[PDB]
């Protein structure tokens, strides 16, 4: 076996398991899901003795997994290498937990002002906290100044990037926070109007938006004198955002 | 950080 050497022996047979997903979503202003999918991978930090035989199972709540691209050791069952390695990549598109709901509200004031209001609605267990929340609201190219106040977090107008950045430390599920802006516009040519860019989001949530959960991870070493009841197994679900936009 | 597998 060319991915694992013989004779490995650890004292504390531990097992770290990270489930890493990236939720992608495009949503109309009215809340209709235009396109959405999750891209995920499962990495395993293995510290087991000898040449163990491992069986990884899950709910395949339920979830269907569209694509699969496995490591070279599998057949699920596998002899895992020593250390950190990627066990599998996957992608689902059905029954995806959308962790946040961006609700834009833009109101023209003649041809000079732009009163804008954006509401975030967290949509998960209130016992869990989302972290590293960023909401990017793009401003028109003909902006002289913006005026924003917000309840939770802090907001700044990065005029160079031509957008408003709103950052929130944490936010529990089943909650809502809002931000309100006044945008002063220079006069310009009404001709082109402007291509309304979407409102982007970035967050971290301690669960798999695909609903995936680890049913079992069995370890089997027949030669050595340890069984699966002796393995200190851990699992860590982390979901990041990728392309998370709402048409405004 | 991590949680134990039940």
């Amino acid at each position: 076996i060319g991915w694992r050497r013989e004779g490995i022996k650890y004292r504390r047979n531990e097992l770290f398991l990270d489930v890493l997903e990236s939720v992608n979503l495009l949503m109309s202003p009215q809340g209709q899901v235009l396109s959405a999918h999750v891209s995920g991978r499962v990495v395993m930090k293995s510290y087991l003795s000898g040449m163990p035989e491992c069986k990884f199972g899950m709910n395949d709540q339920s979830i269907a997994i569209d694509d699969c691209t496995f490591h070279q050791c599998v057949r699920i069952s596998f002899i895992p290498p020593d250390g950190e390695f990627e066990l599998m990549r996957y992608r689902t598109t059905k029954d995806i937990i959308l962790p946040f709901r961006v609700i834009p509200l833009v109101r023209e004031v003649g041809r000079t002002k732009l009163e804008v209001k954006v509401v975030i609605k967290s949509n998960f267990k209130p016992s869990l906290l989302a972290q590293k929340i960023e909401v990017r609201i793009p401003t028109p190219l003909n902006t002289s100044g913006v005026q924003v106040i917000c309840m939770k977090g802090k907001a700044k107008y990065k005029a160079s990037e031509n957008a408003i950045v709103w950052k929130i430390k944490r936010m529990a599920g089943m909650k809502e926070s809002q931000i309100s802006a006044e945008i002063e516009l220079l006069p310009t040519n009404d001709k082109k109007k402007w291509a309304r860019p979407p409102i982007s989001m970035n967050f971290e949530v301690p669960f798999a938006p695909s609903g995936l959960k680890v049913r079992y991870l069995k370890v089997f070493e027949p030669k050595l004198n340890y069984s699966d009841h002796d393995v200190i197994k851990w699992v860590r679900y982390i979901g990041r955002s990728g392309i998370y936009e709402t048409r405004c | 950080c991590y949680e134990q597998l039940n």
